[PDB]
DNA sequence: GCATCAGAGCCCTAAA
DNA sequence: TATAATGGGAGTCTGATGC
RNA sequence: GGGG
């Protein structure tokens, strides 16, 4: 619906708009374990590559990704309504 | 206080039970309380007589019997179960082959329960089955439009029983004989009967040019077995004309009195018209091997006379009621019987023509599905089966006596024209010439007239009183049209001293024709006035004074009266409002003389002579088919001394026992600031803070929680991402508290489902890891309050899949039902009517102050505009509002009946009365006459209303006889410059209130195929912007307005998205893109073959599916 | 209903319908002042018409 | 302003032994006049309790300092023998009409609140007649007639009246 | 001539 | 998969235009 | 089947 279609794109930049104001880099670990438009979802063996370290370390930055986007949360609170 | 009855006319027989056109029907149909062997052949009787028996074995029927019913009526209400009996029937299968004989009694379903009140109860609902008026079978003659000097002669059966046969005479002079559209010489059919030249020559032959005319040669060259072989390959072209089919299909079609029925009213018809007596209903027999003629001979024999002119002979008037007959419930569901028996039938030709001749009995022969699926489905889906009318007790008892010409059997509106619509000379005394719909169906549904019975045959008869020499006797005799066509009959009010007509020229009518006749040639006379009308029109005080146009809305309107919590019987009644309340059975009644036991909101004992002490339930809060509540409220009190017939409680929208359809206010008739423009209605806040007009309505909510193939559906207090807040009115399982005040948007019943492969997209993932909270296995599906909804919760039903009575449609584990009420306060928008026809809705509500007032401080209740009497000539209301203004100060109410009234000196006499109160009262607290009464009484003697030269109170009684007053303007203060009409009127508030219908939508829902919005408020649907909508916006020229109409609000998906993106965010709305269903129109004439391209102006294709559609 | 009141250029409109008619533009606007933080909010509670302001 | 009926959720409901359904138990209170004595009082809340085969009048509701009830002989609800009535009943001061809807005013969960008609005042007419001060003519006599409840007094009424007539011309002072 | 075909006002409600 | 079995059941009125 |  209009408004289905609206929320979409606004969920879709909110979460950019949320990745890059700790750091794009950081985001940019993060951003390739859930995938946007990917579901770029499995889990510890193929991270085996390209974040940039080797390989427990982003199983980190991904805590310390969602641990920093989850302070910065508590003030632009407005991704709380999209809870439903 | 006081009823005061007028009219002289003294009326020898009540009103015949007003239900009975429905209640008789069936009881004769399914005759259960008769014995089996004393039943007379009708109704399901006569079906299963004529089905059986079932010949190759022979199976024969013994004798039905019906069951009690499983369940009560209340508790089919409930379940949403069909009130019903269980029919068995004795069968007997006989082997012709052998001897053997095996007997059964095979259960063939149930078959649906009429109430007492005469309506049913189909799935939980309650149904009323209409009548249908259709022609009466017989044998009729109309001239041939045509040749202005030849007739055709045309015998028609009753419905599905037969062919339309047609005798046209040619041009060639041989009589000819049309069936199922195909025409050949009559001649022939005339051979096969057994005819010879000298039969037909010898019977006729009188008519020079006529009788030789049907006389062909090469007919007669062949013995009745060569001419009916002859004829059978004349109607199938492709049939073997083998003599056994043959035979076969003429027998089946002309002599079979079971493919063939002539009605036994047929029958009386054809008896009666040709001077001949039928055997049976069928054309013809097949007797000692050959055919031998019953009809076909006597048609042709009075056709031929007519052509001629010989005395006796006449046309047909085909919208005389004598040849227009009513099927009533009782028929039409016995037809539906008929046809569900035949389909039985072939089921057991069927099985005895297969697995092994001998190893079956009747149990094992006969499925009952056709028979069930007949009955179930012309109770369900008959267009004659209709949702009952019950918004209040009037509304029911008015539709068990409608009388349609449309459905199965009869007209459409495709299809019908002006004879049938109009009112037939005959109609008088049987239906109503006023009760009619306005628009596409004026004069296809009617009402039948309040003294009118259809008789056994099915024609409407009206009582007359015999008239012998100038003496009238009591003996009243019921006549049909056609019967009453022989005398002359004198008009009801004719006068009379004692038992004698006492004028020397009486008004009668012979034939319909107004005639003026001396009292020797009076034969009979009108019962009374009230049987040229229906129930509805005989409920309108001052009918004379009324223009038709009018009192037809008035008759309609109060069938729309919604029940009011303080309703009140008008103050000018027509004494026909005891009646209706009592048929009804609304009210509740004493069955013998007994003494009141005990008194309750909830019930009324009473004990009888007999020394049985009865208790009498009452129907507290139900909610009808419309929503409105009927409840019965208790009218004694404990120990109260009561006779037989005494009422003892009030049943919905009547008072004491009369009919109360409205309340009684205080009316101005006066332009008031254009907030009475063009018919809106005034009123006073008064009426609101004494709860006038304040009506109870429930509305039904239902919820189902189901198996699917995600898992079950669950209801439960638990749904996701809510507060507390929002379920405080919830209990421990989910639904809503009884006693609560529910809002839109408010949860009702609380359930869950589970999500699609839906489940939850990696951006909500995302989201969601963030939160600390897994998105959760079910989603929130919870009941909530639609828009506008809402009220008090006063019930639920909950039922489950497993407990004891219950089980559901298949999947389905249980279903919650709420119930919510509301006490609706007359507000701006609702419609307000009177009996008159006067209708408008309420534009302004003003506090008391601003109301016109009573110099003695009395405000108006309401105030009417004059501007709606002249044009609409209903002068009635105006005629009620004086003879209300002296009951509000004599404190008394009327009966006047209808046409024999109360008349302009009697109204006069009791204004006089009431002055002295409204006045005399004055003189004495020690109080003069006012000074603006001074004012006004000057501008009335220059308008010629009072005499110039008399005291103020001489000219203001002459005013008050004239059923003006001085009334002063609460605002002001100052008088209304001239007298001003105000007495007591009868208003009603009608089922149209704008708290259901006013409807908005940004956007919602959409069509599956169309992509446009969804239609009708209940679906949240955006309004029609038609094609002549279309125009308008083209005429001004407004093509930006039309262009968002056609794509960015309705079907245009990317431009409706991105118009809404766009407001949200404060930009102004894109240009539009294609509407979907112009891609739609593509698509749909590319699966028909046709290669649709949108081109530039380079004419290179223009891919409108932007690359989707093409590889 | 007849509005004897209104300028030849104007008609009376029911509140409750205006809401849902100018919805979108309703929600914008509860953002620009303030009512609600943002426009997914301002939506939930016109929901509810008890939880209307 | 409310009414609180014991084992009753809401307005449609039925007392047994009770001949009167609650809608009508509710509009028969509408009818209760209830003068306050302290000018003070701005709420207070009456109580019935009756049983037996008696007939309910605004007298048995259990007497309350400084209230006074000036129709005691207003029908309530007709018992029957076994029927049992207990409720406390919320009376208000206001002005005007506030419909129920309005205040929505319950003293606890199960609380009915009632529409109230504040105004004390039933009817009010004036006559105005001819007079002369004998040197001058068409002078007018002016007879204000004024029907109450008897919560407040007529004369009362007139000078709350005159009173706000003259607290608006006040108004008309500081221009701009 | 006679048959065959395609026409026959708009918006709205509730019931299925 | 093997006695033999062999042909079906069912229901208005307009005006314009091509055989 | 009701409403305009």
């Amino acid at each position: 619906s209009p408004v289905d279609a609206a929320t979409q794109s606004l969920l879709s930049e909110e979460l950019e708009k949320a990745l890059s104001k700790l750091s794009e880099r950081e985001a940019m670990v993060l951003k390739l374990r859930k995938g946007l438009i990917d579901g770029r979802e499995h889990t510890l063996e193929e991270v085996g590559a390209f974040f940039g370290v080797t390989r427990e370390r982003i199983r980190q930055i991904e805590n310390k990704a969602l641990r920093k986007l989850k302070y910065h949360e508590s003030r632009t609170r407005k991704l709380r309504d999209f809870l439903d | 206080m006081e009823i005061k009855r007028f009219g002289r006319i003294r009326e020898v027989i009540p009103l015949p039970p007003l239900t009975e056109i429905q209640v008789e029907s069936y009881r004769r149909a399914l005759q259960a309380d008769v014995p089996p062997e004393k039943r007379e052949n009708v109704g399901i009787q006569a079906a299963f007589r004529e089905t059986f028996p079932i010949e190759e074995l022979v199976l024969d029927f013994l004798e039905y019997r019906l069951g009690e019913p499983p369940f009560p009526q209340d508790e089919c209400r409930e379940k949403d179960l069909t009130y019903q009996a269980p029919l068995y029937a004795r069968l007997q299968l006989i082997h012709k082959d052998t001897g053997l004989i095996k007997e059964d009694e095979v259960f063939l379903g149930h078959i649906p329960l009429m109430t007492e009140d005469g309506s049913f109860i189909i799935n939980g609902a309650d149904r009323v089955i209409v009548s249908q008026i259709h022609r009466s079978p017989g044998v009729y003659f109309t001239p041939d439009p045509a040749r202005p000097g030849r007739y055709i002669a045309s015998i028609i059966p009753l419905p599905k029983r037969g062919p339309w046969i047609d005798l046209e005479v040619e041009p060639n002079g041989v009589v000819s004989m049309k069936v199922n559209k195909r025409k050949f010489p009559l001649v022939l059919l005339l051979r096969v009967l057994g005819y010879d030249q000298e039969t037909l020559a010898r019977e006729l032959g009188a008519y020079g040019e006529l009788v030789q005319g049907l006389m062909d040669e090469s007919v007669f060259a062949m013995r009745p077995e060569e001419a009916l072989i002859r004829l059978f390959t004349l109607l199938r072209p492709g049939d073997p004309p083998k003599r056994d089919k043959a035979v076969a299909y003429v027998y089946g079609l002309i002599a079979d009195p079971r493919r063939y029925d002539l009605g036994e009213a047929g029958r009386y018809k054809a008896e009666e018209k040709l001077g001949i007596r039928l055997s049976g209903r069928t054309l013809a027999r097949f007797e000692d091997g050959e055919f031998k003629d019953e009809v076909f001979l006597p048609t042709l024999r009075y056709l031929f006379a007519l052509t001629a002119g010989v005395p006796g002979h006449e046309v047909d008037d085909i919208d005389h009621l004598g040849n227009r007959r009513i099927r009533t419930v009782g028929e039409l569901m016995t037809d539906q019987f008929r046809v569900g028996l035949a389909r039985l039938a072939r089921g057991v030709r069927e099985r005895m023509l297969m697995g092994s001749e001998d190893s079956l009995t009747p149990a094992k022969l006969v499925n009952s599905r056709p028979l069930e699926a007949a009955i179930r489905e012309f109770f369900s889906r008959s267009q004659l089966s209709q949702f009952k009318d019950e918004t209040n007790p009037l509304s029911s008892l008015r539709h068990k006596r409608r009388i349609s010409a449309l459905g199965p059997g009869g007209l459409t509106r495709e299809r019908a024209g002006f004879d049938v619509r109009d009112v037939h000379r005959t109609h008088y005394g049987r239906i109503c010439p006023v009760e009619t719909p306005e628009g596409a169906n004026i004069g296809l549904i009617t009402s039948l007239a309040a003294y009118a019975r259809v008789d056994e045959l099915g024609f409407i008869r009206t009582p007359y009183r015999r008239v012998v020499g100038g003496v009238v006797t009591d003996e009243v005799v019921y006549m049909t049209a056609t019967e009453e066509d022989r005398y002359t009959i004198a008009q009801a009010n004719t006068p009379l001293e004692g038992n004698r007509i006492a004028a020397e020229r009486v008004v009668a009518r012979r034939k319909g024709e107004p005639v003026i006749v001396s009292p020797e040639e009076v034969e009979f006379m009108d019962v009374s006035p009230k049987q040229v009308f229906s129930v509805n029109t005989n409920l309108i005080p001052f009918l004379e004074h009324d223009d038709a146009n009018r009192a037809l809305m008035g008759s309609n309107m109060q069938t729309q009266a919604v029940p009011l919590i303080r309703a009140q019987a008008p103050v000018v009644m027509t004494g026909l409002e005891e009646r209706v309340v009592r048929d009804s059975l609304a009210a509740l009644y004493a069955e013998e003389d007994g003494e009141v036991a005990k008194v309750d909101g909830n019930r009324i004992v009473v004990r009888y002579e007999d020394g049985r002490l009865v208790e009498y339930p009452l129907r507290r809060f139900y909610r009808s088919n419309q929503g409105t509540a009927l409840d019965q409220r208790p009218r004694v009190v404990v120990g109260q001394r009561v006779r037989k017939g005494d009422l003892l409680a009030d049943g919905p929208a009547s008072e004491n026992g009369f009919l109360a359809l409205g309340q009684n206010v205080l009316v101005a008739i006066m332009p008031f600031d254009g907030y009475n423009f063009e018919d809106a209605i005034v009123i006073s806040e008064e009426l609101l803070k004494r709860d006038f007009y304040t009506s109870i309505h429930i509305e039904r909510y239902e919820i189902e929680a189901r198996d699917t193939k995600l898992g079950p559906e669950r209801i439960t207090r638990d749904i996701p991402h809510l507060s507390e807040a929002a379920l405080r009115d919830l209990d421990e399982e989910g639904v809503v508290r009884i006693g609560a005040e529910v809002k839109p948007g408010d949860i009702l019943v609380g359930r869950t489902s589970f999500k699609g492969e839906s489940e939850p997209t990696p951006e909500e993932r995302l989201l969601r890891s963030i939160f600390g909270e897994k998105a959760r296995d079910v989603k929130d599906t919870s009941l909530r309050v639609p828009p506008g909804e809402g009220g008090i919760v006063v019930r639920t039903v909950r039922l489950r899949r497993g407990d004891p009575g219950v089980e559901l449609k298949p999947g389905v584990r249980e279903v919650v039902r709420v119930y919510v009420a509301q006490k609706r306060k007359l507000q701006v928008g609702d419609k307000l009517a009177n009996r008159h026809g006067n209708k408008g809705v309420v534009a302004k509500i003003l506090p008391v102050e601003d109301m016109p007032h009573l110099p003695d401080g009395t405000p108006v209740d309401v105030i009417l505009n004059p501007l709606g009497v002249p044009s609409r000539m209903n002068l009635g209301q105006i005629l009620e509002t004086h003879l209300g203004l002296a009951g509000y100060f004599l404190g008394q109410r009327y009966i006047s009946p209808i046409f024999d009234g109360a008349k302009e000196p009697e109204i006069k006499e009791l204004l006089a009365q009431a002055f002295e109160v409204y006045f005399g009262k004055r003189k004495g607290e020690g109080f003069g006459v006012d000074k603006r009464e001074v004012e006004v009484l000057r501008r009335a003697e220059k308008l010629g209303l009072v005499t110039p030269g008399k005291t103020p109170e001489e000219q203001l009684k002459e005013l008050f006889l004239q059923g003006k007053v001085v009334l002063y303007d609460g605002r002001t203060g100052e008088p209304i410059e001239g007298p001003i009409v105000v007495g007591q009127m009868f208003i009603m508030k009608l089922y149209h209130m704008v708290e259901d219908k006013m409807h908005a939508r940004s956007t919602g829902p959409y069509s599956l195929i169309t992509q446009q919005p969804l239609g009708g408020k209940a679906q949240f649907g955006g309004q029609r912007f038609g094609e002549m909508e279309v125009w308008a916006l083209e005429a001004y020229g407004a093509a930006h307005t039309l262009q968002e109409m056609l794509t960015l609000k309705s079907d245009d998906i990317e431009g409706r998205n991105a118009a809404y993106e766009a407001i949200i965010k404060g930009e102004d709305v894109p240009e539009p893109s294609v509407p979907e269903s112009f891609r739609v129109l593509v698509k749909e004439l590319q699966a028909l073959a046709l290669d649709v391209q949108t081109l530039d102006e380079k004419d290179n294709p223009v891919d409108i599916f932007e690359g989707l559609a093409s590889k | 209903v007849v509005g004897p009141q209104l300028k030849l250029h104007q008609c009376g409109l029911p509140k409750r319908m205006a809401l849902e008619l100018f919805k979108p533009f309703l929600l914008k606007k509860m953002e620009e002042k303030g009512i609600a933080p943002n426009v997914k909010a301002a939506r939930r509670m016109l929901e509810r018409q008890r939880d209307i302001k | 302003t409310s009414v609180y009926i014991e084992d009753v959720l809401h307005e449609f409901s039925t007392i047994p032994g009770v001949k009167e359904d609650v809608v009508e138990i509710i509009l028969n209170l509408k009818e209760l006049v209830v003068r306050f004595l302290n000018p003070s009082l701005q709420t207070v809340t009456l109580l019935l309790k009756a049983e037996g085969p008696k007939e309910v009048k605004a007298r048995d509701f259990l007497p309350v300092a400084d209230v006074e009830i000036m129709n005691p002989d207003l029908h309530i609800a007709t018992l029957e023998e076994g029927g049992r009535l207990n409720m406390e009943v919320r009376v208000d001061r206001g002005v005007g009409y506030v419909p129920a809807e309005k205040h929505g005013i319950k003293d606890r969960i199960n609380a009915i609140p009632v529409d109230a008609v504040f105004s004390p005042v039933r009817r009010v007419a004036f006559q105005v007649e001819d007079t002369r001060l004998g040197q001058r003519t068409d002078l007018d006599k002016l007879t204000l007639r004024i029907w109450t409840d008897g919560s407040v007094t007529p004369l009362e009424a007139l000078n709350q009246a005159v009173e706000i007539l003259r607290e608006h011309l006040t108004y008309f002072s500081n221009p701009q």
